RNA sequence: CGACUCUUAGCGGUGGAUCACUCGGCUCGUGCGUCGAUGAAGAACGCAGCUAGCUGCGAGAAUUAAUGUGAAUUGCAGGACACAUUGAUCAUCGACACUUCGAACGCACUUGCGGCCCCGGGUUCCUCCCGGGGCUACGCCUGUCUGAGCGUCGCU
RNA sequence: UGGGUCGGGGUUUCGUACGUAGCAGAGCAGCUCCCUCGCUGCGAUCUAUUGAAAGUCAGCCCUCGACACAAGGGUUUGU
RNA sequence: CGCCGCAGGUGCAGAUCUUGGUGGUAGUAGCAAAUAUUCAAACGAGAACUUUGAAGGCCGAAGUGGAGAAGGGUUCCAUGUGAACAGCAGUUGAACAUGGGUCAGUCGGUCCUGAGAGAUGGGCGAGCGCCGUUCCGAAGGGACGGGCGAUGGCCUCCGUUGCCCUCGGCCGAUCGAAAGGGAGUCGGGUUCAGAUCCCCGAAUCCGGAGUGGCGGAGAUGGGCGCCGCGAGGCGUCCAGUGCGGUAACGCGACCGAUCCCGGAGAAGCCGGCGGGAGCCCCGGGGAGAGUUCUCUUUUCUUUGUGAAGGGCAGGGCGCCCUGGAAUGGGUUCGCCCCGAGAGAGGGGCCCGUGCCUUGGAAAGCGUCGCGGUUCCGGCGGCGUCCGGUGAGCUCUCGCUGGCCCUUGAAAAUCCGGGGGAGAGGGUGUAAAUCUCGCGCCGGGCCGUACCCAUAUCCGCAGCAGGUCUCCAAGGUGAACAGCCUCUGGCAUGUUGGAACAAUGUAGGUAAGGGAAGUCGGCAAGCCGGAUCCGUAACUUCGGGAUAAGGAUUGGCUCUAAGGGCUGGGUCGGUCGCGGCCGGCGCCUAGCAGCCGACUUAGAACUGGUGCGGACCAGGGGAAUCCGACUGUUUAAUUAAAACAAAGCAUCGCGAAGGCCCGCGGCGGGUGUUGACGCGAUGUGAUUUCUGCCCA
RNA sequence: UGAACUAUGCCUGGGCAGGGCGAAGCCAGAGGAAACUCUGGUGGAGGUCCGUAGCGGUCCUGACGUGCAAAUCGGUCGUC
């Protein structure tokens, strides 16, 4: 079998020296130095363990040359927060603001007595 | 090694250049007294200072 | 192929060749020799022929 | 008969003593008694037609100018040089020049990266690229400018 | 005449060679105008040829078969 | 040089004297670790050693192979020489001599921080200095925003520019990794020696574009009055910082500052599964070779498609919609999951290294020829095909678990969101703006050859030592074991020839006996794999345990079991010998055909009882002492009972503190700490005890 | 003047065949009046065992002992 050699002077099996096999048009097998596996964003909620949908998973400096649509989702907090926790915060914001109106009404009616 | 600094490479360059025999016409000069380069250095015999 | 000053960079080599030979150059590759002299490979523009330029220089 | 061994001598080797030589030391004495941010000492790298060392020198690089001298330098070559419309060589040295480190000075170095102001080019002024030049260390004195203080006051 | 080198014979060691043949062989896989109990392969092993095959002086024994070679070389030695 | 005086570094056999030279020893010891060489020829004065060819061997992919890091520094590559060197030789050489050789935006350095190092302020110090790294500093020199203006000029209007207002804590310089983080280059060709760097061809990242390079987006629609048969035009007014999907989210852009929030960078070890590839394997089709004494449609070799795009499989999802589940269901090798929304149906997203396609056949490769440019990326023909398998090996991606009094970096850098200060045009010739498509320019500096080791490094040397890694074929086998082989490599390790004495060194065998030898079974030998049985005392109940002990094992011929794929129709009642619905039927104890692994069990036959046939590969039992165990230790005479250890116990300390460093500073370590902590001791697991004595 | 060897702490990397034993957890079956127990699988723990590479260095008191070596070599070994 045809055995392989590194193509760079880094001779150690480090996290930056990862390769894959490739057959060239010259019918020889060579190393191709792969890029690291990118990660999708985690949600800003800090609760949901899954990563965000609709966002391309690339290394951080690749995001500079990606277009805007590939990095977010068309929604409030889109591309930074999960849809589930956005729904929860919309309801939580509304209901707590309602509760403030409750205590304001309750205190205003209870102060009618001198 | 293959990886070297510019100072190391320049030091090795001068050591290489002066590691040559004396010209033969030196031996015909008046009051010569010099027979051969006594400062010849072989890479395997004597290692460089650096 | 030229032997150049070790301090000159590719931009200086490019301009120096262009001025004192009246030729256009495409790119300059540069190494430093084991004896300490800098060597420059000066590729010429396609409309300049390196053969007859070396003839008028006198190194043919 | 020889071989071998021993002794002595002749000659030849090996070795470098002895002697003779001495552009070196050591000792004493004298006269001067002079380094450096205008960048020292020291180090590195370069520089000759043929040049590795030593020596000399700094990209003007085994030396430029000037002055004195007055026909060489030399290992080889080459080429000057009316020696008066000035001159080889050597000496002297007052002009000029003097790479990079180094107190070492933009920041940093077993790497490299800035900032400001001019000039030139691609621009065809507007600020991007390339090149060139000048600056950009710490401490400190005098003065200057800009300031701070519910420090001491004055006027309002 | 000689001694060699092959060959032959003897001795001896091991244990029955390859090939061929077999209605020998646990069986299995194909062919059925066939065959009327058969034919074509694979198959360790067995049987016969076959006490065969192979080795055997190099420090075994005898040859008188074949082949070539052998009246050559050097250094010395005297009462 | 003699004589008269003067002055000494003034007389050698020794000092294991100092330096230099030379003997005997002695043509002696020696040139013996890793199996091995032989034939012919060439060159040449000369050949055991050079070169070529032919054999026979070895390394045997955990290499004697192919490449790197450190280190070396020219040893690299040609040509020549035969002085010295390569412990024999040499026509050879890592020797000598003469020339040549290392080409980068995308391979690294460079950038970031890490453990740490280290200025300034401050403190100390006789002093050179050293302490300290946020501490006892007036430590932000920046900014689109706004204003006052110089209008410096294509003084239209936008750039510049000094000052003022407002905003501005990485709150600390700087250094610190060629294995950490870190955008983006691949394929083919080419040299005597360089190539991911040269050439050819395909890309791509970052940066810049002021007067704006081109498109596209923004963004160009409605209402009313009129003309006009209508179509279509004119005037006025009002919008317009994009759009789709229930949703997950999608579309080519998709205005927006200071400020805030978040993400990525950015995370251990181990297990078990699954997907993808490379390799290996099997069945054919070609091309070229090998064998052909006989047989063999045979045996061997070979039989491509880079990056970057587009599309499609495949994998994953703790993503969405419907709906509401117990007779609970789904489901994994294991798990695990569900009224906090299962099963089912339909979607969405991520990865896509696989396939197709652009690249692309024009190249490469294999063959077969034809011409030459003394040594043409020559010219040409033909081919570069179809399939199948897997607990296979190696990478990779993913899923899901386990372990921790252990929880497994930081920073550069990049991005998303929240908010809405602002900016832009009056319906146009549109404006501000644009993370969309295409176009233009640039990417400086340093390294880059070679060796990387039984000869290029360190060990005084071409030294059996030491020295960090990557790739990894066939057979046997449990296997990266040992043994044999292919690709690749080599010449047996600084000499050869002839003999086959003693004594060695290394390795075997030995009748009968069986430790009688010896301090002592030291050394050697016995045993050994796997399958089926069978296993005691004791025990901390886990072990002991492969206890002990026993049988079997080959070859050949079969048999049996262990799976995966599709298809199961009663029919023209008609026409798109086939298609739409249906009167028209009962596999429902499942069949039919095809395909493919190894493994197990059973049996017959068979050999001179031989069969784990080489290789691989535990002798066992009964006790006593010590140490609980695993671990560690005197590198170079001691591996132990010694040290450590968990466990037990004791002591100090509440921070103005305990213990400790410090020449010095209210300096520093524990301490990013706080009694379940830190510091100091002793004993040494478990079990059981731990008595008396404070003179 | 030295931590290029060694000792120890920290930072950042790399690496360790093939088998045996069979811990918790889980499934099923069986027995029982219950209480509960038994059996077969599954699973894959452990400063676990045999044993490579690696790391070490027991014995031969082997070789060598003007050595290959100013500490190396062979077998046998400890751990893995
Ligand atoms: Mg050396
Ligand atoms: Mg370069
Ligand atoms: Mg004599
Ligand atoms: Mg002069
Ligand atoms: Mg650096
Ligand atoms: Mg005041
Ligand atoms: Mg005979
Ligand atoms: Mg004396
Ligand atoms: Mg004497
Ligand atoms: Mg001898
Ligand atoms: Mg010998
Ligand atoms: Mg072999
Ligand atoms: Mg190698
Ligand atoms: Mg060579
Ligand atoms: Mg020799
Ligand atoms: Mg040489
Ligand atoms: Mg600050
Ligand atoms: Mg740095
Ligand atoms: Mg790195
Ligand atoms: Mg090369
Ligand atoms: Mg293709
Ligand atoms: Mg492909
Ligand atoms: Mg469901
Ligand atoms: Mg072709
Ligand atoms: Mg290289
Ligand atoms: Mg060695
Ligand atoms: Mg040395
Ligand atoms: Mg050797
Ligand atoms: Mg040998
Ligand atoms: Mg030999
Ligand atoms: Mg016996
Ligand atoms: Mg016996
Ligand atoms: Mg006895
Ligand atoms: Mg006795
Ligand atoms: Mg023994
Ligand atoms: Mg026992
Ligand atoms: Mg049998
Ligand atoms: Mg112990
Ligand atoms: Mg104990
Ligand atoms: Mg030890
Ligand atoms: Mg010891
Ligand atoms: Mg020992
Ligand atoms: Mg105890
Ligand atoms: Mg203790
Ligand atoms: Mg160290
Ligand atoms: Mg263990
Ligand atoms: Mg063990
Ligand atoms: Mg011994
Ligand atoms: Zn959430």
């Amino acid at each position: 079998v045809q055995r392989l050699t590194y193509r760079r002077r880094l001779s150690y099996n480090t996290a930056s020296n990862k390769t894959r096999l490739s057959r060239t048009p010259g019918n020889r097998i060579v190393y191709l130095y792969t890029k690291k596996v990118g990660k999708a964003p985690k949600s800003a909620c800090g609760v949901c363990p899954g990563r965000l949908r609709g966002v391309r998973a690339v290394r951080p400096k690749v995001l500079m040359r990606l277009s805007k649509t590939k990095k977010h989702v068309s929604r409030a907090y889109g591309g930074s927060m999960c849809a589930k926790c956005v729904r929860d915060r919309i309801k939580r914001a509304f209901l707590i603001e309602e509760q403030k109106i409750v205590v304001k009404v309750l205190k205003a009616q209870a102060q009618s007595q001198k | 090694s293959s990886h070297k600094t510019f100072r190391i490479k320049r030091f090795l360059a001068k050591k290489q250049k002066q590691n040559r025999p004396i010209p033969q016409w030196i031996r015909m000069k008046t009051g010569n007294k010099i027979r051969y380069n006594s400062k010849r250095r072989h890479w395997r015999r004597t290692k460089l200072g650096l | 192929v030229f032997i150049v000053d070790v301090k000159a960079n590719k931009h200086q080599i490019k301009q120096a060749v262009k001025k004192l030979y009246d030729i256009d150059v495409a790119k300059v590759n540069t190494l430093i020799r084991p004896d300490g002299e800098k060597k420059a490979y000066v590729r010429l523009a396609p409309d300049y022929d390196a053969l007859d330029v070396a003839n008028k220089i006198g190194i043919i």
